[PDB]
């Protein structure tokens, strides 16, 4: 598993044309915030290609 | 600013001539692009356009109802009258009085709509009877009072406690036609079992066809 | 007469698109199109009058876009206010079409247990030959569950096929029930069972 390169899957706002969006903060998924600890109803960005 | 409140009869015999009205205020029917129409919707399906009059005395009708729907205007008193014949048991719906301020905005603001049922039965009196907690009324703690009313054919009816004074937290949920042929509805206003004898509870029923403004106080009844 | 799908419901937070059909047979160019958000129990209210232009006052994130023949409402965040219907209306060649039905619910909500409370008739309708045993069933989000009667004799409807489809302020549908009884018989009967089967809490 080549886990070097990563991408972006979980987003809430479409980016603008020719815009560098380096997002690192914990994505608030599901319906309630979890503040870092993913657990349930959350997802961590920068997923792996595989 | 726009009060498209409908008024008129609610019960009609089969194969008759029905007449609906909706008094409006806050605007006029003389500005370019103005329009007042009628839109109905049977419970359980989509909506269908009936008619739409304009400011130039243009009476546009529905392609299917081309002869029954004869809508007229009255600018002197700001009232729109809708006439329809051949009352079949399919015309039961909530008729909304619409307002077309412009051509781009299709029916921006609506009214309230009245439910006109199509049947052959007459109207009946109310059955206002209080529901006080009894020895077998304690299940989980909820012992809310009620004045369930039944034995009445016209479905449109509302429950107003103290003429709209103690109506905070009312959960009066209406019902549908039963197997016998009489509607029924109760009040689920959130009142604990503690504050029941101190405050006065008079659910002023409002029957539109029968005009029965009966009142009944609610007190803790014994066995 | 254009149609539209029945359920395009999704999870809160995510974005969903109610894509109602075009049916270019009657419409000419799909110039003017409106969308309604009729709340259950009240009159329909407009949220967008043009294809993308929305009226003032009642507008948070409601937007629409028509590519070639049909538009679609785009709502992403405002998905926790009410599960109302969405009708798309457009001007036809001779009339005004209102589309079809689309019950957009909130997929995923707290599975709260239902509430069963017995309300025996007081001393007001027992002598009036109108004895009714009203049973209050509320405190459950998903639709209106079916009431079950097992009062030691037989399952009898007696006026239970109503489900009381009226949503409250807490967005919780209540399946309130009633019971048609004899003129005056209180001791000759027993406690009628109101064990309603709810999705998640069958008790």
């Amino acid at each position: 598993g080549n886990y070097n390169y990563l991408y972006r899957l979980f987003r809430k706002s479409n980016l603008k044309p020719f815009e560098r969006d380096i997002s690192t903060e914990i994505y608030q998924a599901g319906s309630t915030p979890c503040n870092g600890v993913e657990g349930f109803n959350c997802y961590f960005p920068l997923q792996s290609y595989g | 600013q726009v009060t498209l409140r409908e008024s008129g009869p609610t019960l009609v015999k089969p194969k008759q001539t029905l007449t609906l009205t909706c008094t409006f205020s806050g605007f006029s029917l003389s500005t370019p692009g103005g329009g007042v129409g009628w839109i109905r919707q049977p419970p359980g399906k989509a909506l269908e356009w009936l008619a739409l009059i304009y400011w130039d005395d243009d009476k546009r009708y529905s392609p299917s109802l081309k002869s029954s729907l004869t809508i007229t205007k009255d600018t002197s008193k700001n009232q729109v009258v809708l006439t329809m014949t051949n009352m079949d048991p399919v015309d039961t719906a909530t008729y909304y009085c619409a307002r077309l301020t412009a051509a781009d905005t299709i029916f921006d603001c609506w009214g309230q709509g009245t439910l006109v049922t199509v049947s052959s039965a007459s109207t009946k009196g109310p059955s206002v009877f209080p529901l006080a907690p009894s020895s077998k009324s304690t299940s989980g703690g909820t012992a809310a009072l009620g004045c369930l009313v039944k034995d009445y054919f016209p479905e449109p009816v509302t429950v107003s406690w103290n003429s709209g004074a103690l109506t905070s937290g009312v959960h009066t949920f209406p019902a549908v036609l039963q197997s016998s042929g009489l509607y029924s509805l109760s009040s689920v206003v959130t009142v604990p079992s503690s504050s029941l004898g101190t405050q006065t509870y008079i659910c002023n029923v409002n029957h539109k066809p029968s005009n029965t403004k009966v009142d009944k106080r609610v007190e803790p009844k014994s066995c | 007469a254009l149609t539209q799908p029945a359920s395009v419901s999704g999870s809160p937070g995510l974005s969903i698109t109610i894509s109602c059909t075009a049916t270019s047979s009657d419409v000419g160019a799909y110039n003017y199109v409106s969308w309604y958000q009729q709340h259950p129990g009240q009159a329909p209210k407009l949220m967008i009058y043009d294809v993308s232009k929305r009226p003032s006052g009642v507008s948070n994130r409601f937007s629409g876009s028509k590519s070639a023949n049909t538009a679609s409402l785009t709502i992403s965040g405002l998905q926790a206010e009410d599960e109302a219907d969405y009708y798309c209306s457009s001007y036809t060649t001779t009339s005004v079409v209102f589309g079809g039905g689309t019950k957009l619910t909130v997929l995923g909500q707290p599975k709260a247990a239902p509430s069963v409370t017995l309300f025996p008739p007081s001393s007001e309708e027992l002598q009036a030959n109108k004895a009714t045993l009203v049973c209050l069933i509320s405190d459950f989000y998903p639709g209106a569950v079916t009431v079950a009667w097992k009062a030691d004799s037989s399952p009898v409807k007696a006026g239970v096929e109503t489900t009381t489809p009226s949503k409250q302020s807490n967005n919780k549908y209540a399946a309130s029930s009633y019971l048609s009884l004899t003129p005056e018989q209180w001791k000759s009967h027993r406690s009628y069972s109101c064990q309603v089967t709810h999705e998640g809490s069958t008790v």
